[PDB]
């Protein structure tokens, strides 16, 4: 996933 | 206290599990797995919250796992240093  | 939770209502696993119910079909983890891990549905995309860092996690990939996902990024967490 990507993370903010 | 000396830590602050960024979402205190989510600071409850059903309550966070609860943020799951428009979660969208094609989103392949499951609620229950995200909600463990401490986080809940900003109801935007796959996009999901950790009550406690309040870091944000989305386009969650094939073998990624809720857990790991959330340690790999945000390790400094509360949460993932307190499970
Ligand atoms: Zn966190």
């Amino acid at each position: 996933a990507v993370p903010i | 206290g000396t830590i602050y939770p960024r979402n205190p209502a989510m600071y409850s696993e059903e309550a966070r599990l609860k943020s799951f119910q428009n979660w969208p079909d094609y989103a392949h983890l499951t609620p229950r797995e995200l909600a463990s891990a401490g986080l809940y549905y900003t109801g935007i995309g796959d996009q999901v919250q950790c009550f406690a860092c309040g870091g944000k996690l989305k386009n969650w990939e094939p073998g990624d796992r809720a857990w790991s996902e959330h340690r790999r990024h945000f390790p400094n967490c509360f949460f993932v240093l307190g499970r």
